[PDB]
């Protein structure tokens, strides 16, 4: 079974690091391919990676077309990453993905309770993205499904590329 | 209220300069206060910033050409983008279209001595408007560049996160996506060896 996946979000929150855990370096147009198993069913899943920058907004729908899971992301130690996904991610989305599930994911996770993140967050009257904040977003673009991880220490990574499968394959 | 009605941004760019001041203030506000203050940001201008925030940032400037940035909460991120709309906004790309097939075709000189001096030949065929503020933001572009042992925006990364704000690519096919590669190269040698080309002694 085939299947496409298309990840989307804020540049630098997190996305090629969470496609490989499945340098400083930021993506133009990347492929990948993974072998996922969910509910006995095999799929080989393409990892379509994108550019978050402005700059590349009129290239981003080269990635879009016969999409069948999207994964839009922020990064938990990034409020502003979270506030571009009504104001950006999701009317973009939207727009070139009708009827295309949306898993939200929260990116970076070891940095919510990370010492440091919470001490420059704070110099800037910011705090990390809160699971609740993160479950409501989810529910308020009507996304899927909501999950976060940590590429850095894997925690929540396989649920998610399991969750993206299996709503590419319902 | 809508952009359209702006008669700083999306108007000319000869409109919101003069001989006198050839930096656009906004432009200048931008760059000043990011210098100032976000020089050491991990990935400055490739770490997006807040969509809303910096469309709020652009109509309060509009309704204050005087507004202070260091007065004001905006972050480095949000004054970022919004200084990367001010030139995705302009009725024509900073670059002219017209320069960049120049531009490539100086770029494929092999002789890399020869390529250079030929690339800064062209330079000197921009419109001196456009000119002038594209060596202020290159400038600006290089000594971000010199703290990248901090920010990790070396003048690669930071091409890549400015030259189509600069250009406004045609993005349209996969072949017309690799007929970029050659336009994020030229822009990393202008920020790299941005001495030889716009320094006076
Ligand atoms: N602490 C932490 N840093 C991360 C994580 N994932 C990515 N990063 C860092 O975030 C930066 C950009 O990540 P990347 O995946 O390339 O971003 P994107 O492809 O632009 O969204 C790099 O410095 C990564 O090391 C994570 O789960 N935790
Ligand atoms: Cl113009
Ligand atoms: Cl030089
Ligand atoms: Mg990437």
């Amino acid at each position: 079974i085939r299947k496409k996946l298309v990840i989307v979000g804020d540049g630098a929150c997190g996305k090629t690091c969470l496609l490989i855990v499945n340098v400083y370096v930021p993506t133009v147009f990347e492929n990948y391919v993974a072998d996922i198993e969910v509910d006995g069913k095999q799929v080989e899943l393409a990892l379509w990676d994108t550019a978050g920058q402005e700059d590349y907004d009129r290239l981003r729908p080269l990635s879009y077309p016969d999409t069948d899971v999207i994964l839009m992301c922020f990064s938990i130690d990034s409020p502003d990453s979270l506030e571009n996904i009504p104001e950006k991610w999701t009317p973009e989305v939207k727009h070139f993905c009708p009827n295309v599930p949306i898993i939200l994911v929260g990116n970076k996770k070891d940095l919510r309770n990370d010492e440091h993140t919470r001490r420059e967050l704070a110099k800037m009257k910011q705090e990390p993205v809160k699971p609740e904040e993160g479950r409501d977003m989810a529910n308020r673009i009507g996304a899927f499904g909501y999950m976060e991880c940590s590429a850095k220490t894997k925690d929540g990574v396989r649920e998610v590329f399991e969750m993206a499968t299996r709503a590419a394959l319902q | 209220a809508g952009s359209w009605e702006s008669n700083y941004f999306g108007v000319p760019l000869t409109t919101v300069v003069t001989p006198e001041k050839p930096i656009p203030i906004f432009i200048e506000r931008c760059i000043e206060y990011i210098e100032a203050t976000g020089l050491s940001t991990e990935g400055i201008y490739r770490v997006s910033g807040n969509k809303s925030e910096m469309e709020s940032l652009q109509r309060q400037f509009d309704q204050d050409h005087n507004l202070d940035l260091a007065e004001k909460d905006f972050t480095v991120n949000t004054v970022a983008g919004a200084m990367k709309s001010f030139f995705s906004e302009l009725p024509d790309p900073l670059v002219p279209y017209s320069m960049q097939i120049d531009l490539v075709e100086a770029h494929k000189i092999n002789d890399r001595e020869q390529k250079l001096h030929a690339l800064k030949e062209v330079l000197k065929k921009f419109p001196k408007e456009n000119h002038e503020v594209f060596k202020y933001v290159i400038s600006h572009l290089n000594r971000v560049s010199h703290n990248n042992k901090v920010n990790l925006m070396t003048s690669e990364n930071l091409s890549i996160c400015f030259w189509p704000t600069l250009m406004r690519p045609d993005f349209s096919s996969m072949d017309a996506l690799t007929a970029t590669r050659s336009y994020q190269t030229i822009i990393e040698l202008f920020i790299q060896q941005c001495p030889f080309f716009f320094y006076n002694r």
